[PDB]
């Protein structure tokens, strides 16, 4: 079997985007598919549920209205348009059987949509370029860490590379902190010899495809 | 109706082979037709238990679910390869109005009390031209994830000036990297010379501080 | 044994009919809140199928009930009701064609006893004297 | 005891759906001129209760079917007939059950005896 997820994307408030699911290796007509959200470090939250041979109108007090699932039994085809977004909504969603058809489990997820990330609020952002280098004191006959970091970012992801990814041991690249301005916010560093900061060049590469704004920015005292 | 698949504990690390138990507790009376489902992080749902005890076709033996009415239990006794994973539960009605899965219960991989590197990032001329400044201060390597941010601007601890990231344990090093940024005024950056911070953590058996002069 | 087998199946056919009302009843004023499963009388052996399957479903539609059909609880109280005022006595219906049948053997078994000890009393005293 | 309790309930429900007929009865042909108590089935409870309650209130309606329903002279013979008709038997069937039992125990008593005094003339010829 395999779940058709397509028609995701980042868009402003007061937008509807219909989030399409097609039947593949499955016959909905009898099956029934659910959509349940997950937001970055939260767990899923059942949206809504559906032909379901019957036309079940099926869905959680969360999105009530706000948006309508509905499905194409003659292309195999389900739809969830979530309008009215709020950016609360703002999630990557994935649509799933739990069918009580013939096909799917009945008792629970039959299985999982390959699921779109939906970005709900719009500006663009990127534009720091903010090294942290160690003191002219850094650890010397021991490991220093150095790296830059990339503030004021909206919205996420953010693509990083050291020396252009070249240094990829010590590398570890913090977690999007969205700040108080509504711009998300992390960094990245590694460790090095003392000897080899002086001596061996540090650049850490940076990419964001929404803004499409590259940065890299050298190391050194 | 109405349904509140409350899963515990909320953190819960442990070492390989060990015994583990997942509970859910049901406000209402939840019948049978329970379900649980773990997944990897920015992996699909793989529904564990289906009628809180059918494991689902491929499913290993390795894990169990449990029924003792308001509480569902799920648990696994040998840690397979995915033995970092997430458990929520699922509350179902045949067909009916209420709709629930679980609250979500983090299941990490307890490895060797690590002493977090520590290092310091002060703001740069550069970034604070803009008129907005940050003081970085880093924890990487780190082991366990309990630990205690506290910052001093001239000495003087701040408060609402600060945001906490955490990385997850290495590949290799099985040790948590920790970001907490500092951030304020351009007129606070200039208006305090003495920049420090103090970080608590099992590791740090004498808790070290490392501070920095404005200039 | 065949006696009372005929027995069970009017009282089965009763509870059958006895369905057939409850369905009348429950599908016709239980349906437009939550109408997913109470449209057809077909919904009352699934509300059977519910009881056998120990429903807590309709908990959910007594949940609804307490916010749609409060009566309910009589009308959940009735299927219960009706159930067990029907099936208990055409088991104990059947308990009695059971209980009923050894009582007239028991006695039965000493009916042709007496007559024997009496048959054997008889020829007994004919040696004594012939 | 058992044997008996179960005829009751049957006769109950009897009653019961006598009741869910007299209701029937009752409401369809006795609303429109007075139909505060009698659109719904319902009233036929209360109908009861009301004899329960010794209505004497329905002498009222008994006025109104005088002027609306003389009819409901029977429709309220009806009710009377119903129930005696069911209590009654209800209670003669356990009468009867009752009275049942000794009739047999009064030849299950002399069941023993007989034999006794067969049991006593076989010993008694020796």
């Amino acid at each position: 079997v395999q779940l058709v997820e397509s028609g995701g994307g980042l868009v402003q408030p007061g937008g509807s985007l219909r989030l399409s699911c097609a039947a593949s290796g499955f016959n909905l007509y009898s099956s029934s598919i659910h959509w349940v959200r997950q937001a970055p470090g939260k767990g899923l939250e059942w949206v809504a549920s559906i032909s379901p041979s019957s036309g079940s109108t099926y869905y959680a007090d969360s999105v009530k209205g706000r948006f309508t699932i509905s499905a194409d039994t003659s292309k195999n085809t389900a739809y969830l348009q979530m309008n009215s977004l709020r950016a609360e909504d703002t999630a990557v969603y994935y649509c799933a059987r739990t069918s009580r058809g013939w096909i799917s489990y009945g008792s629970g997820l039959d299985y999982w949509g390959q699921g779109t990330l939906v970005t709900v609020f719009n500006q663009i952002k990127g534009p720091s370029v903010f090294p942290l280098a160690p003191s002219s004191k850094s650890t010397s006959g021991g490991t220093a860490a150095l790296g830059c970091l990339v503030k004021d970012y909206f919205p996420e992801p953010v693509t990083v590379s050291w020396n252009s990814g070249a240094l990829t041991s010590g590398v570890h690249t913090f977690p999007a902190v969205l700040q108080s301005s509504g711009l998300y916010s992390l960094s990245s560093v590694v460790t090095v010899p003392s000897s080899s900061l002086g001596t061996q060049t540090y650049i850490c590469n940076v990419n964001h495809k929404p803004s499409n704004t590259k940065v890299d920015k050298k190391v050194e005292p | 109706s109405d349904i509140q698949m409350t899963q515990s504990p909320s953190s819960l690390s442990a070492s390989v082979g060990d015994r583990v138990t997942i509970t859910c507790r049901a406000s209402q009376s939840v019948s049978s037709a329970v379900a649980w489902y773990q997944q990897k992080p920015g992996k699909a749902p793989k529904l564990l238990i289906y009628s809180a005890s059918s494991l689902y076709s491929g499913v290993p033996s390795r894990f169990s679910g449990s029924r003792s009415g308001t509480d569902f239990t799920l648990t696994i006794s040998s840690l397979q390869p995915e033995d970092f994973a997430t458990y929520y539960c699922q509350q179902y009605i045949s067909y009916h109005e209420p709709i629930t899965f679980g609250q979500g219960t983090k299941v990490e991989i307890k490895r060797t009390v690590a002493a977090p590197s520590v290092f310091i990032f002060p703001p740069s001329d550069s970034q604070l031209k803009s008129g907005t400044a940050s003081v970085v201060c880093l924890l990487n390597n780190f082991y366990p994830r309990e630990a205690k941010v506290q910052w001093k601007v001239d000495n003087a601890l701040q408060s609402g000036n600060s945001q906490e990231s955490v990385t997850e344990q290495d590949s290799k090093d099985s040790t948590y990297s920790l970001s907490s940024t500092l951030t304020l005024s351009k007129a606070d950056y200039e208006k305090h010379k003495v920049y420090a911070c103090e970080v608590t953590h099992q590791g740090l058996s004498s808790p070290v501080t490392k501070s920095f002069n404005r200039g | 044994l065949l006696r009372a087998i005929p027995g069970i199946a009017w009282i089965a056919l009763l509870l059958l009919v006895i369905f057939y009302v409850f369905a009348v009843m429950g599908t016709k004023l239980f349906a437009q809140s939550f109408p997913e499963w109470f449209g057809t009388l077909g919904a009352s052996m699934y509300t059977l199928f519910q009881v056998m399957t120990l429903e807590s479903w309709s908990m959910g539609i007594a949940r609804p009930v307490i916010e749609a059909y409060p009566w309910a609880w009589i009308y959940f109280v009735s299927f219960i009701l009706v159930s067990s005022f029907t099936v208990l006595n055409l088991f104990i219906g059947i308990i009695i064609e059971s209980m009923q049948s050894a009582h007239h053997a028991e006695d039965g078994e000493r009916t042709d006893a007496y007559r024997d000890e009496v048959l054997a009393r008889l020829e007994q005293i004919d040696q004594r004297l012939n």
